[PDB]
């Protein structure tokens, strides 16, 4: 419980992080997704 | 008594508020819980693998500070994805040799990863020739191009 | 739930670009483009031997 | 960064390649390099 | 718990596959993605790219291991090398129990 | 991969082509949201993208 105690602390002291990681994670994991669909390749836009 | 009053009714309240919520969860976590066993196995040697992946995946990429590190070789690409037959699905069960696992470390002795078809519509199998492309030249204004698109080339 | 919904495909995307043969991962190049496209050849990406079934 | 990265712009990734060189036979000719810009140390 | 050690170090990678935490913020300056390309034209890549698979899959390969380059610094040739398939002595998996 | 343009990118749904920025400048700006391949849901392009 102890040690269950300090990771819980270092968790809820980051739980904003968490909210933040999800947030940003769940709006692009679709488009990212979107450009390796085509084919069994991904597309690249090599500017140089 | 005064104690039992007090004691009850506070642990009445927390029970009754939380009860239900302790039964319905516990009533769906066997499906989770009986997925999580199934795919037990293929854990710590997952974890293991990335572990030992995370060093090198970052000197590749942080090696130069400024850019990152790729060997560039000229390929040919397979047939893109036809509407029916391709479709995405998420049947994917198992692991290697029909039940979950992982590989044994991939160093340059044993290089070429057993490639594993899952149930999922999309694979790439049968690339075991060089062969022409079924698209191989296509009309971007009527939409007509040579070659008859297939799952099986 | 977007990340439960949509990260499953991309994981099974990702593993059927990877070439066993060739190794790494296989990137082709990209009014909005030509009207005109080519597909040469396709190479053997996988051999009968490296195939294991799930 | 990542999810700026690429899939903003269409359907593919955007890659920068700063500096672009070619190996044959074994050696390794350079063709471009960036030296300040987007691509310097940090 | 076999796996607790080395879950600190994975969470650099299990998530993000491909990409590394350490290292986001300078590779990547905004919209593009650095990168730098090594455009390799040896014959081992020649022969690994194109011509497996069929008939010629040793035409230049042995070309190029006839002259000076090594095995070593070479791509691996995929119509010898063992893979963790059909191995010697059966798959080659591990499984946790 | 050889050939080019063989499947072509779908820029229906996708940030507008005049809001590209330029590579010189290294600011992040916020990533927008609902963005995807939005073509009508047939032919051989994008057949695994996010409308299926």
């Amino acid at each position: 419980l102890e040690q269950l105690r300090t990771v819980s602390d270092v968790l809820n002291e980051r739980k904003q992080d968490l909210a933040d990681i999800l947030t940003v994670a769940g709006k692009f994991i679709t488009s990212l997704a979107e450009a390796l669909a085509s084919g069994p390749y991904f597309k690249v836009m090599l500017v140089n | 008594l005064v104690a039992a009053v007090g004691f009850g009714n506070t642990g009445g309240d927390i029970f009754e508020r939380g009860g239900p919520y302790l039964v319905r969860g516990a009533q769906d976590l066997l499906p989770t819980s009986a997925l999580l066993d199934e795919y037990s196995p293929a854990l710590f040697c997952t974890i293991r693998n990335y572990h030992d992946a995370a060093p090198k995946l970052a000197g590749a990429l942080g090696g130069n500070g400024y850019s990152l590190l790729t060997n560039s070789l000229v390929v040919g690409v397979g047939n893109p994805y036809v509407y029916p037959d391709n479709l995405p699905r998420v049947n994917a069960k198992g692991g290697p040799e029909g039940r979950p696992g992982c590989w044994q470390p991939i160093t340059r002795d044993l290089w070429p990863f057993p490639y594993l078809v899952m149930d999922t519509g999309a694979s790439i199998a049968p690339y075991n020739h060089f062969e022409l492309g079924q698209p191989m030249f296509a009309e971007y204004v009527w939409g007509r191009q040579v070659g008859e698109n297939t799952i099986n080339p | 739930e977007t990340g439960l919904h949509a990260y499953p495909n991309l994981a099974a995307n990702v593993l059927n670009i990877n070439s066993p043969n060739q190794g790494g991962i296989i990137g082709l190049p990209v009014f909005n483009y030509l009207p005109f496209g080519m597909n040469l050849a396709s190479t053997a990406m996988t051999l009968p031997k490296q195939i294991a079934y799930s | 960064i990542i999810g700026r990265a690429g899939g903003i712009y269409g359907d593919f990734f955007n890659f920068y390649a700063c500096d672009l060189t070619l190996k044959l036979n074994v050696r390794t000719v350079r063709i471009t390099t960036q030296p300040s810009g987007r691509c310097t140390p940090k | 718990g076999r796996a607790a050690p080395y879950l600190v170090g994975a969470l650099k990678l299990i998530l993000t596959v491909p990409f590394n935490i350490d290292n986001i913020p300078k590779a990547i300056r905004g919209d593009y993605i650095n990168v730098s390309l090594k455009l390799d034209l040896t014959l081992s890549s020649v022969d690994n790219a194109f011509l497996s698979g069929t008939g010629v899959s040793g035409m230049l390969r042995a070309l190029e291991q006839a002259w000076g380059r090594d095995p070593a610094t070479m791509i691996p040739d995929v119509r010898f090398t063992p893979n963790p398939h059909d191995a010697p002595g059966g798959p080659l998996v591990e499984r946790g129990e | 991969g050889l050939g080019i343009n063989a499947p072509p990118p779908c820029l229906t749904g996708f940030l507008p082509a005049s809001q590209w920025r330029s590579p010189a400048d290294t600011r992040t700006e916020p990533l927008p949201s609902g963005l995807y391949c939005k073509i009508p849901k047939d032919a051989p392009n994008a057949v695994r993208g996010a409308r299926n």
